[PDB]
């Protein structure tokens, strides 16, 4: 019964997969085998709703990079994970002198190697991030979207010059930690529209829980 | 000669003979804390706490054994039968008597032991292929019991030459008769059904065949006693 | 070198496993935090608001949703009249999804406590009678009428005089583990049963609204436990 | 002749196999590169006369992953062993969004690896299992099933979108710590029929053990 | 980086060693134990629970099975007569099999200690005589006759007296390996022998019955120990 | 995880190094010795005599 299993960090913990890069030796998606992900924590489902529960949020994240190939398998492939400090710019090409700035910290690990995990702390320039934001930050409609909460952006990319010799998938998981919490706001009860704000569908709404025949029947 | 008064029942038991008490431990109520917490169990010391005399079983040169199961057995007749039925949650310790009139000139022995989660198997069929869970006769044998059809194997694949490793007592005519145990609330929580699960079982088993020249009577009585120790229920019905 | 042998686990990445790895950023000093008013430290904070309980989850229409918070008492009623009724059941579906106690515990797979589901008559001032709020513990059936239930925990309440009553669920316990068609989850089983009566018609004087609506509010008290994470939940994120 | 290989915990230690998955690249069972198994103690065939030896016990448990290819040879596939928490619903697909919920612990370990292994603490919400329950649990006959016995469940499967290259077999050894048990009861005596009950064979009734001619002659 | 070089037994699994890993589920409290009556905390605390010892393990058939529990004394024996007789082999297949110890003792490997072998006359109470009843230490065959069995540790029992004795062995040690057909056990080789005699004929008054029944019950004394595990078990978990 | 480098040496099994291993019995009690008459310590006893 101990109610530690109700606290905040044990809500919030769990290594969950927020993103799924694909390198394919040739194809459509990624075609320069590197690609950009934005982090972005609703790389889990059921995590928005969550979140959410709140206004204000402060947190740390310990992402860990499981990478093989569609098929699962192992191979003698070198990658390079970097990271884009929200202000900083991104690569654009496989060798955009991007890679190469040190303020944009990399970590090389090859597929031999167990998956590669790294800290990130708390980023936003605010005092916590902000799931709401009721008004514009100081043509075009920039409702409810709050800047500063930004935490950064990941570059995968197989090391070298060349293309890699087999295709991969790099699965990124992120556990937070260290969570505070405030504001309790009611549960999202309407299906997400969009990633960006709360809209629902204006007649679709249904209600918060199943119904029943007569409220004298149960 | 020295007759127990406790409740408008009166058995005329001997003085104070031998009693086991289960597990060590003499059934008590509960310190402060279970499956109810801002639920105050009310403890029946009323009318739950008097003799139950159940119908004496006959023993014949035959009989393979017998057994009943708590707190079932009761829930049956009585105002303990009362409770049981009209409660949601129940925990109650107990306190067993088994007692045999017989002469000097019968002889005997039976192993009267309280075995804890008590499961029945039956037949599995007859050879031992259907999956058929023993009838509602046999998982709760109201006060009346039910008798044991492979007493060697207990009715469960267990064999009774090691029955003594519970809470047990000895019961050999030319020794003595009565026999007693006090059991105690032995369960993996603190409140339990008293409806459903039957927190133990009482097994009465002739181990030494019941014998008597010819012309006594063939039948010897054992009768027995209870009373529930230490009652408690929650939530009425 | 210091001599050194690998257990098993070794290289091995387990999603909950928690130890740690170094910052990508090490001289980097996150915007210190100020205050924010009201913290959370752990969600059975909030377990312990009230919310509204929509005992009336019938209508399921659009436009109505909004009548799902409160269920009526009117003229038409006559005393013993059952007026509704629902289970103690803060998980499973039914009235309590409404509520954020509800809500919460559905992102859990276990737990007990004590609850508490008040009572708002949203009537006329000039009204007056008596409501007889009666609660069954698991088992006993929904009494038959209104007298039977009466003979049991149970709260007669007079709006005539408190505009407000609350009721004490002594204690539910959802653990008692089950297995429906797949969905194994620990099937409450402990489902108390609240239900409220017409103890006296209702009444009112000429010039008042022959009909009025009572809205209900749940929680669960202090006492309230939660085991086990489980991440069901039906509205997610959804791409563009 | 210290009295400590008699203890409870010297009893019942030691790592036995309680499981083995298999999963064939082309055949009948497992057709889908994974499979679900049961947290059942009992899948160590000795166990279940031992632990029934008492009517509570209480323990947790060291499981380890020994995963090769049914010729014994280790190869570079990445698999995942997830953990079903007796309550949460398990997978059905290749990639029911099970294997994506948080609150269901993953292990991602390459057969490269040594063994994975991880402890399960003692699930059950009662004070101990119980290997007897004689009742029900308030059509069908549900005696002497006992609910709240449920360790949880394991899913192993290949990581990555597509089958894997080579066969597999997962052998699940499982050691019990810290135990405690409770009330003694007589030791079984006749074979086991069902995984279920303790019925036995109704005539098939054999003496607990060897007999000789006359108990005269030794 | 600290300095490390790694040794033999790296990345390998002993199915006993018993060093950690982490928890599957970090924040999970096991629902607390309370108290249950009767813990055990050591086998050997049942190794000294009187069992009964089917000394009369000789009726196979299957409704008879419960006639092994005892062996039985009547008016047809005379004096001197030998009753039964087995060996001091709590391990070994044999009478002791039926009791709890020696089940348990398969379980294990190798042991010794003090053992207690009870007699309970379950005649009637009009019965009287004495039985002798003797151990024969390792070696010195079973006694020739009930005379030259009684110029060695024995005890004569009286059951028109005490109606139940108790005989110690001294002590039985199953160490002393050997190599059978290919289970090299360590076989007891110290197998006691326990003899009961008839040292009067079996007494009975007109009206009692002219033959009675004796159980055995066995259980080792509080020096007992048990070294080495080994999981013989015939009683194998079968898939329904 | 608490940061540390290989050195030279790593895997290797030097048959005359003697660190150390797990017990293959973990619970075994190796029945205690008693007193032998005459034991030897040192070969150096021997080549007195």
């Amino acid at each position: 019964h101990s109610t530690a299993e109700t606290t905040l960090d044990s809500f919030f913990s769990r290594a969950g997969l927020v993103g799924e890069i694909d390198l394919p030796l040739e194809g459509t998606t990624n075609p320069n085998g590197y690609a950009n992900w934005d982090i972005d924590i609703t790389g889990y489902a059921q995590m928005r709703r969550k979140v959410e529960l709140f206004t204000y949020m402060r947190f740390d994240a310990e992402f860990t990079f499981v990478a093989c190939t569609p098929t699962g398998g192992v191979v003698p492939q070198l990658l390079q994970y970097m990271f884009v400090p929200p202000g900083a710019p991104k690569p654009d090409s496989r060798e955009s002198l991007a890679w190469q700035t040190a303020t944009n910290p990399s970590v090389f690990v090859k597929l031999s190697d167990p998956p590669a995990q790294v800290s990130v702390p708390f980023m936003s320039p605010a005092s916590a991030y902000q799931w709401f934001y009721d008004g514009y930050p100081t043509k075009d409609l920039e409702y409810g979207a709050c800047p500063n909460n930004m935490m950064g952006t990941f570059s995968v990319r197989t090391v070298g010059t060349s293309k890699s010799k087999y295709p991969l998938v790099v699965r990124i998981y992120m556990r937070m930690k260290h969570v505070r919490a405030w504001i309790p706001r009611p549960m999202r009860n309407q299906n997400y529209l969009f990633k960006a704000n709360p809209n629902y569908a204006g007649n679709s709404i249904k209600p918060t829980g199943a119904s029943r025949t007569a409220i004298t029947t149960l | 000669v020295a007759q127990l008064t406790i409740g408008n029942s009166t058995i005329t038991t001997q003085e104070a003979a031998n009693i086991i008490v289960g597990y060590g431990e003499w059934p008590s109520y509960c310190s402060d804390s279970d499956a109810t917490a801002v639920d105050k169990p009310t403890r029946p010391d009323v009318s739950v706490n008097r003799f139950y005399t159940l119908d004496t079983k006959l023993w014949e040169k035959s009989s393979k054994g017998w057994y009943w199961k708590f707190p079932d057995v009761l829930t049956e007749t009585g105002v303990f039968g009362q409770n049981a039925q009209f409660h949601y949650l129940y925990r109650s310790g107990f306190c067993i008597h088994v007692q045999c009139n017989a002469s000097k000139f019968h002889q005997g022995a039976l192993l009267v032991a309280i075995l804890p989660e008590y499961v029945i198997g039956t037949v599995a069929g007859g050879t031992g292929t259907e999956d058929s869970h023993p009838p509602y006769k046999q998982t709760q044998p109201g006060a009346d019991g039910f008798e044991l059809q492979h007493p060697y194997v207990l009715d469960a694949g267990i064999p009774i030459s090691q029955l003594t490793v519970c809470p047990h007592q000895w019961i050999n005519l030319r020794t003595n008769n009565c026999a007693t145990i006090i059991v105690p609330y032995i369960n993996a929580l603190p409140f339990d059904s008293a409806l459903n699960h039957c927190n133990f079982g009482l097994l009465v088993v002739p181990i030494s065949p019941l014998d008597y020249d010819q012309g006594a009577t063939p039948v010897i009585p054992i009768t027995i006693t209870l009373a529930p120790m230490c009652s408690e229920f929650a939530g009425l019905r | 070198g210091f001599p050194t042998e690998l257990k098993p686990g070794t290289n091995q990445f387990l999603t909950t496993d928690d130890g740690v790895s170094a910052p990508i950023l090490p001289n980097f000093y996150p915007t210190p935090c100020i205050h924010i008013p009201g913290e959370v430290r752990n969600l059975l904070e909030l377990c312990q608001v009230e919310t509204i309980l929509e005992v009336n989850n019938v209508p399921t229409n659009a436009t109505s949703l909004m009548e799902r918070l409160r269920f009526p008492v009117s003229a038409q009623a006559g005393k013993g009249e059952l007026c509704a009724v629902f289970r103690a059941d803060p998980g499973r579906s039914g009235p309590w999804q409404s509520t954020l106690l509800g809500q919460l515990c559905g992102y859990y797979t276990q737990w007990s406590g004590s609850l508490e589901v008040t009572f708002m008559f949203t009537g006329s001032f000039m009204a007056t009678g008596k409501m007889l709020i009666a609660y069954t513990p698991p088992g006993g059936p929904l009494p038959k009428d209104r007298a039977t239930a009466m003979l049991g925990t149970h709260v007669i309440w007079d709006f005539g005089l408190q505009s407000s009553v609350t009721l004490v669920i002594p204690w539910i316990s959802n653990t008692h583990y089950r297995a429906h068609a797949r969905d194994g989850v620990f099937d409450y089983y402990t489902t108390g049963l609240v239900s409220i009566w017409y103890q006296t018609n209702y009444v009112v004087p000429i010039g008042a609204p022959n009909t009025a609506y009572i809205i209900a509010l749940a929680a669960a008290q202090k006492n309230f436990t939660m085991k086990l994470c489980k991440d069901a939940s039906d509205i997610l994120q959804t791409g563009t």
